[PDB]
DNA sequence: TGCCGAGGCCGCTCAATTGGTCGTAGACAGCTCTAGCACCGCTTAAACGCACGTACGCGCTGTCCCCCGCGTTTTAACCGCCAAGGGGATTACTCCCTAGTCTCCAGGCACGTGTCAGATATATACATCCTGTGCATGTACTCGGGATATTG
DNA sequence: CAATATCCCGAGTACATGCACAGGATGTATATATCTGACACGTGCCTGGAGACTAGGGAGTAATCCCCTTGGCGGTTAAAACGCGGGGGACAGCGCGTACGTGCGTTTAAGCGGTGCTAGAGCTGTCTACGACCAATTGAGCGGCCTCGGCA
C-alpha cells in the first residue's frame, strides 16, 4: 500500500529537522497516522473547491484556498 | 525587505532568496506576530538544538 | 574507529536544520495523495504544481509537529520521543480529541 | 474607631447566645 | 434542539435553562466541532475526573 | 485522606456560578483599561462580559495543564506545565 | 488604581483549578496564573477600547468586548453579536 | 497434660447521599396588541448567467538509470524501576475584612432627532503606464584539493 | 596522538535577471450629483456615586506525611556501520480540458401600492423552579458473644 513508502528514513529527516535525537520504533507507524489524516483533510477541501468551478483538474489554487481555509497558509504558489 | 540587511548582507551573497525572510520574519519578533499564519516555500528553519540534547 | 551513539544524531540536527530542501521522495508522496484523493471524486487530474503546494505544506507541518512534540519528552526527563508524546502535543493544540 | 469592631463582636455575642438558647432548647423533646 | 430537550427531559424540568445547550453543543461529535470556537455564557463545563487521580 | 480534595471536583463541575468575587475583578478591569485611554465609563454588561470569558479561558488552561502534570507522571501541577501547556498552544 | 489583581485572592484561583480537574496545586501556581489573566486582560480590553475609540463613545459597551473577543478566535455566545 | 490465648462470627451509632414534600416568587408563556412597516404582488427595463467548436496547453505516458532504501547485529546507555527522606502541600480551626445589598441621588453621555454638503459616484475623452515580449552576463552553483577543528 | 569530518578557496559553469521594447487598457481629468452623514440640537438613563450592615470569605496558623524527589536500580534496545535491492530519476509523444469567444435569454433590481406580521407593550397572570426542610439508605467501625493451636 502506498501510505508505507513514506519510508522510515524519511521520517527520521523530518524529525532530526525538528531537532530530535533519538526516536522509538512506535512513532513510524503512529506519524503516519497524523499525516495520512492531514492529506484527508486538505484534499477534501480542494476537490470542493474543485467540483464548485465544474473543471476536474485540481490546481495549485485550489490546495492554497484549501490551506489557507484551515488557518495553515502558505506564501509561494499565489497568495 | 530592509531587516534583510541582517542577512543577505551578511552571508556575502546579492539576490534575496527563500532561504531568507524565514531565517528573519521568524526572527524579529515585533512582526512574526503578522505573519505566524503562514508558512515560506522552500524557506526551511532557524537552527536550534535543545541545551538537554548536546552532550553533557 | 567507530563513533559514539549520540555523535551521529547531533551531526544530522546541524546538517538538515541547515538545509531548505524536500525531505520526502516525490513520486511516493506523488502516489499517496492521488490514491487519498480518488476516494473523493473518481479519474481527477492534479497540476504539477499542485502537488508541489501539497508537499511543501506537509513537510511544513510534520515538522511543526515534532518541534513541539519534543518539548513533551524533554518536560518528562527523557530525550526519546515516544507516541505517548505525540498524542498530547496533539490534544493540547485541539486536533484529534 | 475600636466601637465599630466591640459593637459587631457584641452583635456575635448576643447572636451566639441565641444560637444558645435555641440549640439548648432542641433537647426539650 | 432536538438532542437539547432531550437532555432537559433527562434531568425532569420542563424549561431548557442554558447549561443544557453546553452539555449537548459540547457532547455531541459533529456540534463539538461546528461550535469550537463558542463559550456559552453561564453554560458550565461537562463534568469529569481524570481516571488517574481516583484512588485504589 | 486525599478525599475531600475530590470532594470539591464535585462540586464546581456540577454548579456554573461565576467563580472570582465580582467587585475585586471589576475593579481589576478598570485598572487594566487607564493605561489604553483616561475616564473611561464601562457599562454594567460590559464588565460582566469579560469576566464570562476570563473564567472560561482560565479553567479552560487549568484542563489543558493538568494533561502535562499527568504526563510527567506527578499529581501536582506546577508553574513548568502552565509555561508548557502556553508554549504548545502557541500563546 | 493600587494594585488590584491581589484581589483575583488565592481561594478564587483554586476554584478555577478545582471546576478544570486537578487535585493538588503547587503554591507557584497563584502567581503564576495572575501574571496569565493579567496578559489575557490587556490584549482584549485593548481591542475594545480601539472599539470604543471608533465611534466616539467613552461608555464601553458590552458589543465592543464581544467583536474584540470575536477576532481572537474566542467568541461568546450570551450578550448577542 | 493442663490452661489460655489467640481466634473467628454477629447487634449499636454515626455520617454521607437520595430521594421526598412545602410553600412562594418572580419570570414565562401568551394576549392583545394596532402599530407599522416591512413582505408581498405587480409591472418595468433593465445584467449577467449560461450551453455551446476549436486552438492548443499541458496532464499524462513508455522508456532507461541509479541512491536511498532495506537488512543485520553490537552495543550502548536510555529508560524504566523501587525505596527512602523531607518537606511543603494540606487540613482544620478562629479572627477578621469586605463582598455584596439597597437606597438615595445626579448629571454624563449615550441616546435621540433636524438639516441638508461636501462628499464620492458616474460619463466621456484620453494619454500613459504598465504588461508581455524579447534579450546579454553575472552569479551562484557544483566540483576538487588542502587546511583547520574535534572526536575518541 | 589518529582519524573522519567540516570548512574554505579557486575554476569552470547555464541561465536568470535585469533590461529595452511595442503597445494597450485604464487611470486620469472635468463636470455633475445627491445624498451620506456631519453636525448640530436636545432627551432621558445609567453609570456612577455614596451608606449601613451582615455573613461569607479570606487570611492566618498548626500539624504533618504525602507526594515529590533522589539514588541506585536492572534490562533492553535506537544507534552505528555495514552490507545490499530495487527504485526514484531522466526522455519521447496524445489528446483531452481549459480556456475563450458567441450568442446564448433567466432573473434581479426598482419602483409601484397594499396590508398583515412582528415585536414591544402588560402586571398580563400565575406557578416552574427555587429554596427549605424532612426522611432513607448504605457503610463502617466498635462492642460483644462464641473453636481452636501452641504451651505447662
Amino acid at each position: 500500500d502506498n501510505i508505507q513508502g513514506i519510508t522510515k528514513p524519511a521520517i527520521r529527516r523530518l524529525a532530526r529537522r525538528g531537532g530530535v535525537k533519538r526516536i522509538s520504533g512506535l512513532i513510524y507507524e503512529e506519524t503516519r497516522g497524523v499525516l495520512k489524516v492531514f492529506l484527508e483533510n486538505v484534499i477534501r477541501d480542494a476537490v470542493t473547491y474543485t467540483e464548485h468551478a465544474k473543471r476536474k483538474t485540481v490546481t495549485a489554487m485550489d490546495v492554497v484556498y484549501a490551506l489557507k481555509r484551515q488557518g495553515r497558509t502558505l506564501y509561494g504558489f499565489g497568495g | 525587505v530592509l531587516e534583510l540587511a541582517g542577512n543577505a548582507s551578511k552571508d556575502l551573497k546579492v539576490k534575496r532568496i527563500t532561504p531568507r525572510h524565514l531565517q528573519l520574519a521568524i526572527r524579529g519578533d515585533e512582526e512574526l506576530d503578522s505573519l505566524i499564519k503562514a508558512t515560506i516555500a522552500g524557506g526551511g528553519v532557524i537552527p536550534h538544538i535543545h541545551k538537554s540534547l548536546i552532550g553533557k | 574507529h567507530r563513533y559514539r551513539p549520540g555523535t551521529v544524531a547531533l551531526r544530522e540536527i546541524r546538517r538538515y536544520q541547515k538545509s531548505t530542501e524536500l525531505l520526502i521522495r516525490k513520486l511516493p508522496f506523488q502516489r499517496l495523495v492521488r490514491e487519498i484523493a480518488q476516494d473523493f471524486k473518481t479519474d481527477l487530474r492534479f497540476q504539477s504544481s499542485a502537488v508541489m503546494a501539497l508537499q511543501e505544506a506537509c513537510e511544513a507541518y510534520l515538522v511543526g509537529l515534532f518541534e513541539d512534540t519534543n518539548l513533551c519528552a524533554i518536560h518528562a526527563k527523557r530525550v526519546t520521543i515516544m507516541p505517548k508524546d505525540i498524542q498530547l502535543a496533539r490534544r493540547i493544540r485541539g486536533e484529534r480529541a | 474607631l475600636t466601637e465599630e469592631m466591640l459593637l459587631k463582636r457584641e452583635e456575635r455575642a448576643r447572636k451566639r447566645r441565641l444560637q444558645a438558647a435555641r440549640r439548648a432548647e432542641e433537647h426539650k423533646n | 434542539v432536538l438532542e437539547l430537550a432531550g437532555n432537559a427531559s433527562k434531568d425532569l424540568k420542563v424549561k431548557r435553562i442554558t447549561p443544557r445547550h453546553l452539555q449537548l453543543a459540547i457532547r455531541g461529535d459533529e456540534e463539538l466541532d461546528s461550535l469550537i470556537k463558542a463559550t456559552i455564557a453561564g453554560g458550565g463545563v461537562l463534568p469529569h475526573i481524570h481516571k488517574s487521580l481516583i484512588g485504589k
